[PDB]
């Protein structure tokens, strides 16, 4: 039972306060699943995923598992994974090609649309199939990415998205032909609450920049050079979206932590290339100096995030308010020579996997987070959040939108305040743009 | 990835003895964090390969592991695995420092010759028993493919490629900042 | 908190939907072992499992243990497995002799009776003994089968199961013998809620008959035989209980499953022979051809569910919305052959054990579900409980009571009506059989 | 089933390895869903057996194990492991479609000459991991009592009894979808 | 969301009664967090952990991380493992010394006092060091051990024990010198609810007395002699704290148990020689036959518990109402013999480790009655608590305060009775010693 | 405790045999509730010893391990042992009526020869499944630093000295009734 009046006293953005409740109690997170992965919109994979016709993937929004499914009409159509008789899973492999789908309990029969089209002994012992079909979701297509939206009266992706849209062309918009996703869905289990995860790739440049990743940048650096040229970075730009609490983070002109991560040969290829120079001509009426962003997170609420300049991309599976699942893959511009894709391969695995020399170190803070907050004394008081305040002009002669200072929390005080939004706010009548 | 393919006549002795007692010694290095040591057991030519595993039907059995183009848990290299060491050994790797309590118990060695001398294509299955910090355990099980040489070394060998087939879709644990 | 309004409109038998709620949500799963399984007949065993004095076998009545054994004067009492000082297990054991029990925390002695007749130091600490026992169940005997109530204010074993006693009879009193236990209890553990184990042996043959078993039959069948053979059973009859929830299906002069789930000496035995004409000749005032009857399966409301044609018996004791175990046996008659005893051990071994040919499918379509009730959307749309919605009439010339065809989900709403009474209607006389 | 009454002077080296090799292999045909392969090495007169195992004081322990006249996880002759195999194999068998992903690690491995020619009886212990579908992870362990005898196939020995003793009273897996 | 009233409800100390949702409810424990142990007495460990400037030693206060560190000043300190900025555990080993404390996560500097020392970028984004480090709790000593509590509110440590000191005084005051700690906590995790542990080591001589250590006294004693011709004693007292709910039991001049125990070098330095005269001369205050006392069990509510004589001191961190962590130690005079030092070692892995002799017994029965409080019948009906009822008077000759009988359950009612006044009473001001 | 210093020559055939064999024996007594047969394997001498095991930084790694003034799980001479062996088949110990279910799972083996002949330090690694009640399964991974001396016995060898490194720091098991 909470209400509108206490959730909003959680998160105030003017201050800079973050309530741990927020992280921990069980009641908000089963609200969350109604009032925000209900009525978002979740990435659920590339187009690529799903070239051919019949073509589909297993995946989540929330923790309804869904069925994205390529058609003959080279639209994409999503499903729910739920045999609408008795709740049995339909679709019950990762990812394939089928001509059709089967119940294995009672064998109720669906056509790749996710229609309802033979129903067993049916003259026999029966009712009306069209209406008793799989609850389809609506599919939105932004340069690749494939997102998807429960609620028929929520904005479209578009709208959704809003002035963000930009950053997001940065890593999907740079040819005629697109990118494209390099086989394999990495899928690894964190026990902590999906908020850390988000909050991370919106403002947290500022734990890569410190501690966190001392270790994953001594990786990085041949074994001559340690931490000496390595260069510390220092200057960044940090986005903050109009509407939505989407975020970004970015290193100006230092080029330093990127060189370390993804090595030199990618590096030319984002920088000082062909291919550089032509999204500076292509993304240069959107207000934007592409070849000084060097090293990028951009999250996308609610559980979007990925990393341009390494091409990391993930999905935040939501599993109770303790535990997330973490699906991740990567993306590689469709034409590129063949090596620049293979260095993006190699790298990604080396920094981003379930082993990576970068993610082991996240994991590890999470976890011990989440452990922390279940004590009674850990839950009083609230966390700071007040880094950047009042340091964000709405006008900036580099980059568009609320942009500051690269080590600040504003894009991080948007996240959590369309997040209140989202949870106070019970209709889209108030709560659209 | 199908059933190992075993020679008809099974490994000498004397052999099949020195090739388990070489993974009793590897997973002492590792177990006791002497990671330094046991990096130099990996030769320059060194492929640690550890792809990903997918829910397949029977009809689609061939695709069941991740291809040498495409994502894995681990795709290294001698270079990229320094790196890994440098990271492991260092006192601001928080994710094993504190330092974790692994357990590589080793069996199912199955030994087999190839062309090349002194060159041996190994399998063999394993559990890892890894616990960390206050109460996390983190259980593994998986096979190891091998290209071990001999060396002159204080293990007798070295090892030239490697390849980890977990018995995992979905990787239950948060992280793999052990090895295997 | 979850009122008599809310709890009724969950189940609705008129346009037959049911709110997927039931099978996940906690609140009502703690109602559950208040207003089901803390007044509802539970089977616990079979005399013969307790046949001597002091005779005891350690089982649960929900998540309550209890001890169940024989007495001198050759009673069945069964009590709480709890002692009342400090709420340890008397009984540690899971069956055996006891010439008398005694608690090992602070040596409180009991007789088999249950009774509390030794308490250390007592002088120097009082309080009446007779009044601080363990909690008595209330014991009904159905042939052999031993049921338990809690509730001194519910029905009695025989107004309880109702018309449905003849089906019972069909497995049991074949014989004036009676029947025995075959040595021997498994337990096994399968992540998803009771009902739908309680609903498949009620109703649900049509699982059998579609997609589910097609593996199952083809592990008994002939290596000269092929599914499209196996002889497949078309036609037959579902029964619905007048009161109590109690469903049971037959397939009528269609041997194809009792052939190849049984082998050939059992289905012999069944349908043929001067032993199976004592059990028409016993069961000939009901008016049923029992010898024609091919294989059936039946469940007693709540959790006691049997196949008496294989002979195969279990109860279902629940371990949250989430998991039950699994306890399964089986019986003989006692009056029967060396070769046929062992055809019924062997047979159910082979198909209904944790690793039985028939079961191995049935828990990976339940794990299945459950893990899909996770989700939001999930359990926002109703599920279709429609199956031979208004085929069933009482008029039927062979078999008593409310009978339809055998695939229909006519004892389904039966069984979850009947569970949406009991968890609405507190008293008994509103609750009225 | 009290402790195997093992031989006081202990199996060849030969032996030894080659009947540590057999189990291997065994163990890999598994892993690796080579049913037919595994079903094989299977002999007609074959019982494969898996008693029931309960909670006994020590007053009354000889009831701990099921005896022939009771029942069992398993009690199977030739045809009815057959039954299975087809099974297992078959595309409408959803325990196992799509597959689990096991790991039979095998070790403490004892051997036991007979009076039959080319017979022994086989002590053995074992820990099987199971991994199904996205989360799923069922942990076995127990040990093995086979009698084996030389074969003319490519594994080296036939199987003419097995009886598993599992570590457990209650199953904690959901099924047992798969062959120890 | 319970009421004062029905708190009540739960703990009758009148009619000796115990509902026993108190050790199952969820809803209880949260409130228990906040209610009990947010204002509780909580021991931490002891000086001799923490002998070093700079040494420190993370420990619980309920589920709440804590650092227990040595100042400059030979004071300690004591602050939430918890960092204010996102929640990242401060410290991340057990123990050992730091010059400074590093957050992992941002790099929030802390020195060993618990200040927020160093921001990076501090001077960038801007909110003051002072009052945004880890909370601080309040740190008092008793003669060795440290206790924290969290709330201003609370009585100092001192009064909070009342008349429970005397009996403390039995195992810590007995030389000049104070009592050391031997080296090594040791940890394992129990299935089961806090009150059952700290009520035996309040309380119940009774579980010593009769079945559950039996076997543990069989391992102690000569190889020769068995149960029967060995020594079961019966003569001693029971003490019950006039405010706190502490209670502590022991055995008059009977060795049998405390031989069985500790041995016979350990028994002759508690009962004879000069390091025990000195005892009865430094307790000379209390007028207790000290030297009389052996083998003793002690709890300083709510989780603190220890056995004098044996000097084995254990606390109980809950983890949910169906789990605990237990953390104990061992303390012994700093200028006793080094044989002795080895002895009560020796005896104390022997008997109280994870693996003791005792303690294996001590959580059978624990684990099972936490499961038996799985079940709804198995709460239904009350608890015995009215073992000593009205036998406690506060003239004793030889020991003061309430004394009764050794096999009583005055102090655990009074334990029980006290937590009902903390739970329902939210202000100090009436629950005043 | 450092990395098991292993001799450059591995130990011969028979020997490595012999000593695996005879813990495979082991576990079985073990594992048979043959308690008292296996306190028989026990020396006058014996000194049974595991360890706590904490979290510490990698500079101060070498207080990892608890010493000989510290205390343990298990710390244990020869009348002690005999102690526990008379509570652990007495019916009135209840932490073990009814029995556990138990499997030692023996591998990783590695010989080392003293200045004393038929006396030997052991490397092994194990993995113990412990099985409780009805749903009670607690999983231990750790290795057993052992001095062997031969004994003309149904075994082979007697245990001198025996050392477990447990892979844990907070133990996650209620209890230690088994033996290692
Ligand atoms: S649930 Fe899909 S057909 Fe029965
Ligand atoms: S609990 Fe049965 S006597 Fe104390
Ligand atoms: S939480 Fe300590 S600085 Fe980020
Ligand atoms: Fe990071
Ligand atoms: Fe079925
Ligand atoms: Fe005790």
């Amino acid at each position: 039972n909470w209400t509108p009046e206490a959730i909003r006293g959680l998160v105030d953005q003017e201050k800079g306060l973050l309530d741990p409740r927020i992280y921990a109690d069980q009641s908000l997170y089963e609200l969350e699943l109604e009032r925000v992965f209900g009525r978002s919109w979740l990435l659920l994979g590339h187009e690529s995923h799903v070239p051919e016709t019949g073509d589909f993937l297993a995946t989540y929004m929330g923790e309804d598992p869904v069925v994205m499914v390529r058609q003959k009409d080279k639209s994409i159509k999503v499903f729910l994974n739920q045999c609408r008789h008795r709740g049995m899973r339909i679709c019950r492999s990762d990812a394939g090609n089928a001509k059709a789908f089967t119940c294995s309990y009672h064998g109720w029969a669906y056509d790749i649309a996710g229609k309802l089209v033979n129903v067993p002994f049916e003259k026999e012992a029966f009712f009306d199939k069209a209406e008793w079909g799989p609850l389809q979701a609506r599919v939105a297509t932004y340069k690749g990415l494939v997102f998807a939206n429960w609620d028929v009266q929520a904005p479209d992706l578009e709208t959704y998205l809003g002035d963000a849209r930009p950053y997001m062309d940065v890593m999907l918009d740079r040819t005629p032909a697109g990118t494209v996703a390099i086989g394999g869905m990495q899928k690894w289990v964190i026990p902590c609450n999906w908020k850390f995860a988000a909050e991370q790739f919106c403002s947290d440049m500022y734990h890569a920049g410190t501690t966190t990743h001392l270790s994953g940048i001594l990786a990085g650096i041949p074994p001559e050079m340690d931490l000496s040229q390595a260069q510390i970075p220092t200057k960044g730009n940090q986005f903050r979206a109009a509407w939505g609490g989407h975020g970004s983070g970015w290193y100006v002109d230092e080029p330093g932590s990127l060189l370390a991560v993804m090595g030199p040969k990618v590096t030319q290829y984002w920088t000082e290339g062909p291919a550089a120079e032509l999204a500076e001509q292509r993304l240069g009426h959107t207000g934007m100096p592409v070849r000084r962003m060097v090293g990028q997170h951009m999250t996308i609420f609610p559980t979007c995030s990925f990393l341009p300049a390494m091409n990391q991309i993930r999905v935040w599976h939501p599993r109770g308010p303790n535990e997330i699942e973490v699906w991740a893959f990567t993306l590689v511009d469709a034409d590129a020579p063949a090596e620049i894709k293979e260095e993006y391969r190699r790298h990604n695995i080396r920094n981003f996997s379930a082993g990576g020399v970068f993610e082991q170190d996240d994991g590890e803070n999470w976890v011990e987070i989440q452990k922390g907050l279940r004590g009674y004394k850990a839950k009083s008081q609230p966390f700071n959040a007040q880094m950047g305040l009042g340091r964000s002009q709405t006008g900036h002669p580099d980059f568009p939108g609320n942009v500051g200072y690269v080590y600040a929390e504003e894009a991080a005080r948007g996240m959590y305040h369309h997040w209140m939004r989202m949870m106070s706010e019970p209709s889209w009548a108030t709560l659209k743009p | 990835f199908k059933t190992f393919e075993w020679p008809s006549k099974a490994a000498g002795l004397e052999l099949q003895n020195e090739i388990e007692q070489f993974y009793y010694r590897e997973a002492q290095l590792l177990d006791h964090r002497a990671y330094e040591a046991w990096f130099a057991l990996l030769d320059k030519d060194i492929h640690y390969f550890m792809p990903l595993r997918t829910n397949r039907m029977i009809r689609e059995g061939e695709l069941e592991y991740s291809g040498d183009q495409d994502l894995a848990h681990f795709d290294e290299t001698h270079e990229t695995m320094y790196g890994r060491i440098r990271k492991v050994t260092s006192d601001v790797g928080w994710a094993e420092n504190p330092p974790s309590r692994t357990r590589h118990l080793v069996s199912n060695v199955i030994v087999k010759e190839t062309a090349t001398p002194d060159t041996f294509e190994v399998n063999s299955a394993f559990i890892l028993y890894r616990n960390r910090l206050e109460r996390q355990v983190d259980i593994f099980a998986g096979e190891r493919r091998d290209v071990l040489r001999r060396a002159d070394n204080n293990l007798g060998f070295s090892i030239a490629k490697r390849t980890i087939l977990l018995d995992a879709s979905t990787l239950l644990s948060n992280n793999l900042s052990m090895f295997f």
